[PDB]
């Protein structure tokens, strides 16, 4: 039973930070291929960050330079962090064990990110 | 004494990259010209020389690498670069003198009903040590509890066969990659083309 | 990167009868592709993937085909809870993806 819990979503003002909890109960989070998968109100979901089970880290191009992945072995647990944030980027953020090679892919709840003014 | 350069390049069914061979080179007149006139490469990156001088210089020991990766991954094939080909299959130094020279061989390889002779491998605990092979089919240990042999739930087997076929796209087909890599060091030099 | 588009966008159909899906890639890319299921309130679900395959727990109603550039989910009888909205995935740079749009399925 993979379970995968968001933490950490709310109201931010444009241009502030955030930072997304990732609790991860059934694997290891330091030994697998970790998405923040983005989806907007209206639309399909939409890569946003990527961390392999090495240590190499991939961003989407909309968000370069913006958002930094990190991951803690000792808590099983997935961080994102936001940094100057846009009314762009209001969205539902889900945590993804991807693997879709292999036919297994579990998505967390996700959480509600709101930025306005 | 020529220099076997034709028989790595126009060699049949190049090994898969997660089992890549090395080819060390020497007591030859290496030409590097058979190289040039081989079919229209797809990518020619030579970092650390100037491969419009590689006829002139002498090294003391050159290697070649024999791969099949994707189209979009001939772009790992770099120093300083990270991605799923370097990181767990091939891992290219930061100091780096050499050529990365690609094909794009696709009616070679990709059979019709699909080509599973080429392996890669996307699971390791660890990212590769620049010029390592890691010929392992140890069942990953993707979860908490120890896999012990069988491939079960969160218990992978590393290895994932490319599966090309001749419909892909340009940037899936089978493409054929050599690198040369050149160490010149206080050995005498022993390699190079006629003009010295 | 590769953009994907299904249609149609407001797929309706009875209970207990045949529903036809189509997606469509701007490229072709290696025979990479995924079918999700999306009800509303709740996180994406796996239901097809490598295009032909068919995910565990998943009914064997559900099935995919099609090579190329033209992908197909059909479903042979929908059953008062296949009414969500369907997305075809792309991993053909995986772990890169990129979605549909959706094909939000009405009684």
């Amino acid at each position: 039973e993979v379970q995968l819990v968001e933490s950490g979503g709310g109201l931010v003002q444009p241009g502030g930070s955030l930072r997304l909890s990732c609790a991860v109960s059934g694997f290891t989070v330091s030994r697998n291929y970790m998405t923040w998968a983005r989806q907007a109100p209206g639309k399909g979901p939409e890569w946003v960050s990527v961390i392999y089970p090495g240590g190499s880290t991939f961003y989407a191009d909309s968000v370069k330079g913006r958002f930094t992945i990190s991951r803690d072995s000792s808590k099983n647990i997935l961080y994102l962090q936001m940094n100057s944030l846009r009314v762009d980027d209001t969205a539902v953020y889900y945590c993804a064990r991807d693997l879709t090679i292999r036919g297994e892919a579990s998505w967390g709840q996700g959480t509600l990110v709101t930025v306005s003014s | 004494n020529l220099c076997p350069f034709h028989e790595v390049f126009n060699a049949t069914t190049f090994a898969s990259v997660y089992a890549w061979n090395r080819k060390r080179i020497s007591n030859c007149v290496a030409d590097y010209s058979v190289i040039y006139n081989f079919a229209p490469f797809f990518a020619f990156k030579c970092y650390g020389v100037s491969p419009t001088k590689l006829n002139d210089l002498c090294f003391t020991n050159v290697y070649a690498d024999s791969f099949v990766i994707r189209g979009n991954e001939v772009s790992q094939i770099a120093p300083g670069q990270t991605g799923n080909i370097a990181d767990y299959n091939y891992k290219l130094p930061d100091d780096f003198t050499g050529c990365v020279i690609a094909w794009n061989s696709n009616k070679l390889d990709s059979k019709p009903s699909g080509n599973y002779n080429y392996l890669y491998r996307l699971f390791r605990k660890s990212k590769l040590k620049p010029f390592e092979r890691d010929i392992s089919t140890e069942i990953y240990q993707a979860g908490n509890k120890p896999c012990n042999g069988v491939a079960g739930p969160n218990c992978y087997s590393p290895l994932q066969s490319y599966g090309f076929r001749p419909t892909y796209g340009v940037g899936h087909q089978p493409y054929r990659v050599v690198v040369l890599s050149f160490e010149l060091l206080h050995a005498p030099a022993t390699v190079c083309g006629p003009k010295k | 990167e590769i953009v994907m588009t299904q249609s149609p966008a407001t797929l309706a159909v009875s209970p207990g009868e045949r529903a036809t899906l189509s997606c469509r890639a701007s490229e072709s890319f290696n025979s990479n592709l995924a079918w999700y299921q999306q009800k509303p309130g709740q996180a994406p679900r796996l239901l097809i993937y490598g295009a032909s395959t068919r995910a565990s727990d998943v009914p064997a109603r559900f099935s995919g085909s099609g090579s190329g550039t033209e992908f197909t989910l059909t479903i042979s009888s929908v059953q008062s809870e296949d009414f969500a909205v369907y997305y075809c995935q792309q991993y053909g740079d995986w772990p890169l993806w990129t979605f549909g749009q959706g094909t939000k399925v009405e009684i």
